[PDB]
């Protein structure tokens, strides 16, 4: 209600954070089958960050073309091309929370 | 046991944070850090909380800038008391006044009461010029320049 | 380097709410996001932590069908989704931006008792 | 002239507004409450501006050594890289308290090799602030000047501010 719950105080991500938020959004009403856009990304991004403390510089993912994995393991959302730049959409998989595909296609990104 | 009171709400999404509403009691169990681990009085439930959102609840309107209970003939005589400065300033009462000690050369020293007002949404405004989301802002907003009030609010007004 | 922090508080306008619409018009924006009580609660966060408007002026008409909004200047509605693809001759609701609204209180048309 | 510096970047939507970037030097010409009217001393645009996101020029916040809102760990990455050396430091604040204030120090040993420590900064009853009790300064720029004179306690002299 009021006052507007305020920033709460940072803390890290985590691959257990990242697994309860994507788990968190994939429910009916989140951010599943949206189209992503860099505005739209940024606002997600505000949100949790005000709301939950984690810093806004976790939710990246590998270059195009095709579907592009998410850079932190836990996260589980992708972005999937619409087949006809590429139109992305988030797409959920619950698969990601054990399998890095990022880091399987990109190793260079973690050394 | 160290007993806290929620100020905002909270809902957790990480399994291992608690959710509470604004009023919530609880436990404070774990304080390193700004993420308190605490435990909720009413449910039991445990887990981390955003220090931010809560108070001690022995601190309750234990602000030095607050006066609880005192009546405007008193705030007055208070704050005219020598020992005090320009711009020394009491909050007294959900309805808020702000008294503000001044200076004039010709009138000598005054003090200035402005009501606190508060809107639907529950922001509190002396002015429509500037709204604030707790007290503290206000003073402190207040403290940085006068902003339309007589004097730029300077220190809390002296205890006797 | 850090997150740009909450701006002070500030009224809901006609004028603001009418920049807001046209800033959130542009494609990647609000425009034809279906609508949902979480992200609607997200972008009232956003615009309250970015521009410093208490988010309980996104309000709209009961349904069903078209909700207007309350706030004279959001140009948003809420209306029943449509495919991209127009079928040939033979409550879901997305944002929708109408240039209109500007001019038009429709909901105040619609609705008189929620004004005084 | 009241001229003000971004600690922040500032994207406005309202056409009153005046958007800005970390470090843009403004005008303000009109301080009445939170939103200030203000000019870009770059652009000449004119425009209202949040007035928590700007500072005095030659203030506290507009200090080379002072680093608003930097976090512990971004603290020993900037500390760390290239370019800073032995004593290289930086103030910092949190968001999330007001006055809160932390020391961040380039410092070497041979166990650790190159580190970072990290040193809170109390304030008194008073307002003064200190690291320990021995050494209370009025100010943080005292205090910065001091710790630049002698380590004093401190895993090293300060030297010069990070980046």
């Amino acid at each position: 209600g009021f006052p507007v719950r305020p920033q709460v105080p940072l803390r890290p991500m985590t691959y257990k954070a990242a697994l309860d938020i994507s788990h968190f959004l994939k429910e009916k009403g989140g951010l599943e089958g949206l189209i992503w856009s860099q505005r739209r990304q940024e606002i997600l991004d505000l949100w949790i960050y005000h709301t939950q403390g984690y810093f806004p510089d976790w939710q990246n993912y590998t270059p195009g073309p095709g579907i592009r994995y998410p850079l932190t393991f836990g996260w589980c959302f992708k972005l999937v091309p619409v087949e006809p730049k590429e139109v992305l959409v988030w797409r959920f998989d619950s698969k990601l929370a054990f399998h890095h595909m990022a880091r399987e296609l990109h190793p260079e990104y973690y050394k | 046991d160290i007993i806290v009171v929620a100020l905002y709400d909270y809902e957790a999404i990480h399994h291992e944070d608690l959710s509470f509403q604004k009023g919530d009691q609880m436990v404070v169990l774990e304080e390193s850090g700004e993420w308190w681990k605490a435990r909720s009085l009413a449910t039991r439930k445990e887990g981390y909380i955003p220090s931010n959102y809560v108070a001690r609840v022995d601190s309750l309107e234990t602000e030095e800038w607050f006066f609880k209970g005192i009546s405007r003939k008193d705030a007055e005589r208070q704050l005219l008391a020598p020992g005090n400065m320009l711009g020394s300033f009491m909050i007294r009462d959900g309805s808020y006044s702000l008294s503000v000690r001044d200076y004039d050369p010709r009138q000598g020293d005054t003090v200035k009461h402005y009501k606190i007002r508060t809107l639907d949404n529950g922001g509190f405004y002396i002015s429509p010029r500037s709204t604030f989301s707790t007290l503290q802002e206000l003073v402190d907003h207040y403290k940085k320049g006068n902003d339309g009030l007589c004097q730029k609010l300077s220190v809390p007004c002296m205890l006797e």
